[PDB]
């Protein structure tokens, strides 16, 4: 029933770009608050970023001025474009549907961006 | 907020009672969540606001604590419940995850 | 707040009516009156315990006078016959009598 | 004649919610400043019009009081220009604001021995609200695809969440009172 | 609420004249035995001033131009306030002033006035002198700013003169008991200020408010008895002219030249 | 001007019901408004009753918290929602204009247009 | 989420009593509360439910006009004022806190969480 | 009123097996909004009432996985799909559709 499909994860060399997707069914993505996440090979999770659902995004320190978030709410889809990805940028990454109090109960199954 | 779990390695036997810690570095008052991650899945959701059960969750998880310290007791250990187990700071602006016990049936 | 009437009065018809509300001081407020005929929606013909709407004959004089409030029809037809209630209003809230009959043989 | 309320504002004995927050206009009376600006008890006293202490030597036509209370960490979103759940849900300041805010630590009065639940943020909402924009609408929010029909449940969600005070609270969630002066000529000193 | 009196009629406005009228003290400065010339906005001398009798009371809404002089005979207070405003309907602000016995209300909202604005007098018998106001002046009246409250405004003739010069709303009062017939007297008399009210408001219309008594009821019409008993008000209008006003020995304007 | 009722029918107590009553001018925001209903063989028993603003509303008390009146003068039209309804409410209701414009004025007047009531019945 | 209730004891039949139920642990300003007895021996019957913020207040045909229910939401507490106790109301009382907040997640509709009853005794 | 009837008033089960339970109503209980507006508690021996369904067949939090309510109307049905040694008590039906609450008389539930 409720679902997060990602898809677009794969070989890049340090410095270029890839734009990864979040394909909501159920879910509007133009109404909640959507988080990416993400895991290194062998580590713990990390929040990436998160877009609200009026249209504000946030970002963590480690990730700045690189990735940006967005959404097509036509298609229900969700986007995080990375940019000059380091090789500290090779990590599976997960978009998650944040609710505050409640926690981030629904997620993806995973991409996984590796750095050559 | 620096968020800390403990212990880091567990092992126990199957129908062992498990109690998993994550600590606070000043006080939330409930603002923790649990999530259980196997080995190359996704994670799930266990327990948001630090006691209150997650929908399909088996009812052999409980959450207790408020402020500082939070614990996650397994009532009574199974074969598959092995996994990794996280702590995050619900309502907070650095969405501050804990490092994860990696829980080991024994 | 309570309104007492007579449940029935009588009358011949070219005779005068008499139809009377009693109450805790009702002198001390005005009191409207309906007449309804059988199966038919009510018509004020007198409010503020005197005056009557335009188009009511002359002939429904009305008093209020201490407790007692009265209805007066004179030269009574037989196109009277009809229910009459008495009304007044007890801080903000409306009161209707117990409704007097009027046979008019 | 008689100084403008400025000791019903900063002295109540029980504030709002930042969701349903207060508004006193204030108009045709004498403002003193001075018991603001030189009483050292304020977290925050930031202004963004004209300096503080050169205030009540201006007059204007016309003051509002904006008060309520929210964490210690979110003091940081009543300014122009911000962004976050209570500057896009609970209260937005113009970015061409004239006036200033007044936040101060508040956890002896606004937390309670295991919490304080009768202050509530929005935490729900499809859009951002106008300057100066209130919303104490407490409709069922769909975050689903499937219409709630009045249900709170599973993809509808009641849209104010509680801040749950505790004394044992880190200080950037501890309760803060805040109040936000606004102006913009029948009122000065 | 809003019930329409305007059925049908339309006749021709009346001039009486105001003979020498509507020399208020333009200033706030004591001045001996001494003839100043002003130059400010002035009733002109024995001009003619608009009529407005109960022959009832077709009561319009009238321009403001720059500045209106007020008068009414009325024995009997009938005449209850002002209503100036732009439009006079809503997503404007609107003034309105009413007294009602013994206390003078003003408010500056977006009043939703009625087309014939006025107030319902009733006595109730057991305490007769008790004109229970009712208000049939607007039907929404909502997101206002000013309010203000001080002793009642009002044959006994009272004499008015509002201007709105920048941002304030000035009246002027002078009350007087009267003998002669029907029209404004002879006598000088210099109107006095009453308030300064900081309105800030664009006022170009304006409408008196009256009382009228309900002396019968058909079923429905809500138009049947509004009887409007027996005064008369005259609108005369300021222009700017220079005038050479004599004041007393204490200061009091005793005589004036146009 | 002239009231017509609407929206009288049968309901089981505890059921709920919405009467309207239209007016036939727009003469209708001068006038507050009562609702009276008549037992089927007894006499007039005063519902409730509205001002013309709509800002003074008065219940009886063997109706209060469970009736609601109001208004639209924009639609002319009265309305009365009837919660919980008992097996005491079944009457005729009618609806009444006053004439006065608040509170302070209904005693001045009586209810002087009545529309032909709507037959509400509830029983089981 | 906690819920303790005070009061109860033994009466006397005609006087009256106060229930109070103290609330923490949730917000109990966006709740609706319930009261719901159990005589000893005869099953849950509902008495009386309130609204978020007063207000809206139901009673049960047998309770109604004597049983009065109010909130305090500063003090997070809810009161039921007992008058004119029968021999027919001794029983151990619960408040329940209304499940849902929505519209049509009525007042008196499923209950939460329950108190632990606090047992009320008409007798002498 | 909206009458409650239940059936039956004991039902004897051995636990391991599965157990039904009926609610009979006197009104549709149906759409308030396109629900059905009925509740199910449990009653354990000496402890307070504990919401088990609402809505018909919404489950609430902390109810396991065997309880699961079903039927539309006026017909009503709880299932427990697997009796356990702790599910012994009175379960009450409930109508949440109008403001007189009325409950059932009480299944109680044992063990043979």
């Amino acid at each position: 029933e409720v679902q997060l499909v990602e898809s677009g994860g794969g070989l890049i060399q340090p410095g270029g770009s890839l734009r990864l997707s979040c394909a909501a069914s159920g879910i509007i993505v133009s109404s909640n608050y959507m988080t990416w996440v993400r895991q290194a090979p062998g580590k713990g999770l990390e929040w990436v970023s998160v877009i609200y659902s009026g249209g504000s995004t946030f970002y963590a320190d480690s990730v700045k001025g690189r990735f940006t978030i967005s959404r097509d709410k036509s298609k229900n889809t969700l986007y995080l474009q990375m940019s000059s990805l380091r090789a500290e940028d090779t990590a599976v990454y997960y978009c998650a549907r944040d609710l505050g109090p409640y926690g981030m109960d629904v997620w993806g199954q995973g991409t996984t961006v590796t750095v050559s | 907020i620096q968020l800390t779990q403990s212990p880091s390695f567990l092992s126990a036997s199957v129908g062992d009672r498990v109690t998993i810690t994550c600590r606070a570095s000043q006080g939330i008052s409930s603002d923790l969540a649990w999530y259980q991650q196997k080995p190359g899945k996704a994670p799930n959701l266990l327990i948001y606001a630090a006691s209150t059960l997650q929908s399909g969750v088996p009812s052999r998880f409980s959450g207790s604590g408020s402020g500082t310290d939070f614990t996650l007791t397994i009532s009574s250990l199974q074969p598959e419940d092995f996994a990794t187990y996280y702590c995050q700071q619900l309502n907070s602006d650095l969405y501050t995850f804990g490092q994860g016990t990696k829980l080991e049936i024994k | 707040y309570e309104l007492t009437q007579p449940p029935s009065v009588s009358v011949s018809p070219g005779q005068t009516a008499t139809i009377t509300c009693s109450g805790d001081k009702l002198g001390d407020k005005y009191a409207c009156w309906y007449q309804q005929r059988p199966g038919q929606s009510p018509v004020l013909v007198i409010y503020q315990d005197s005056k009557r709407p335009s188009g009511i004959p002359e002939r429904f004089s009305g008093s209020n006078s201490g407790n007692t409030a009265t209805l007066t029809i004179g030269g009574t037809q037989a196109m009277d016959e009809a229910a009459y209630f008495c009304q007044a209003w007890d801080s903000n809230t409306g009161v209707f009598g117990g409704g007097t009959k009027l046979t008019v043989l | 004649t008689n100084l403008c309320p400025f000791g019903e504002v900063f002295n109540a004995t029980r504030f709002a919610s930042v969701y349903a927050w207060n508004r006193k206009r204030i108009s045709n009376c004498v403002a003193d400043y001075s018991v603001l600006y030189n009483s050292a008890s304020f977290s925050t006293f930031k202004c963004y019009g004209v300096s503080p202490t050169k205030l009540n030597d201006l007059c204007f036509t016309n003051v509002y009081a904006d008060s309520f209370v929210i964490r210690g960490d979110e003091v940081r979103q009543i300014a122009p220009g911000q962004t976050g759940k209570i500057a896009d849900y609970n209260y937005k300041l113009p970015d061409d604001f004239t006036g200033c805010v007044i936040a101060w630590n508040s956890n002896n009065l606004d937390s309670k021995v295991g919490g304080n639940y009768n202050y509530l943020y929005r935490l729900f909402r499809k859009s951002n609200l106008k300057p100066f924009e209130r919303d104490i609408s407490t409709e069922i929010y769909q975050a689903g695809s499937t219409p709630c029909n009045g249900v709170e449940g599973f993809n509808c969600y009641f849209p104010l969440q509680s801040y749950g005070f505790q004394p044992t609270n880190g200080v950037g969630y501890q309760p803060y009172r805040v109040v936000v002066l606004s102006f913009e000529a029948t009122v000065c000193g | 609420q809003c019930v329409n009196l305007t059925t049908r009629t339309q006749l021709p406005p009346a001039y009486t004249n105001s003979f020498t009228r509507g020399v208020y003290y333009p200033d706030k400065v004591f001045r001996s035995s001494v003839l100043h010339s002003t130059q400010d906005l002035f009733l002109p001398f024995f001009s003619n001033v608009t009529w407005f009798h109960a022959i009832r009371f077709d009561n319009p809404v009238l321009p403001f131009n720059d500045g209106v002089y007020f008068a009414s005979t009325e024995k009997s207070n009938i005449i209850r306030g002002w209503i100036f405003g732009t439009t006079l309907d809503s997503k404007t602000q609107s003034l309105l002033i009413v007294n009602n016995a013994t206390n003078v209300v003003i408010k500056v909202c977006e009043f939703q006035f009625c087309n014939d604005p006025f107030l319902g007098v009733y006595y109730h018998k057991n305490n007769k002198s008790w004109m229970e106001s009712e208000f049939r002046v607007y039907s929404s009246a909502n997101n206002c700013t000013f309010e203000y409250v001080s002793q009642p405004f009002l044959k006994n003739l009272r004499e008015f003169v509002f201007k709105n010069i920048d941002g304030y709303f000035k009246i002027y009062s002078k009350h007087t008991p009267i003998n002669l017939v029907r029209d404004l007297p002879q006598g000088f008399s210099a109107l006095e200020p009453l308030v300064d009210l900081p309105i800030g408001i664009n006022i170009t219309r304006f409408q008196t408010l009256l009382a009228l008594h309900r002396s019968y009821l058909t079923p429905g019409d809500s138009s049947s008895g509004w009887t409007a008993g027996a005064a008369a008000y005259y609108v005369g209008y300021l222009q700017p002219r220079t005038f050479l006003l004599k004041y007393n020995e204490n200061g009091t304007i005793t005589d004036a030249v146009d």
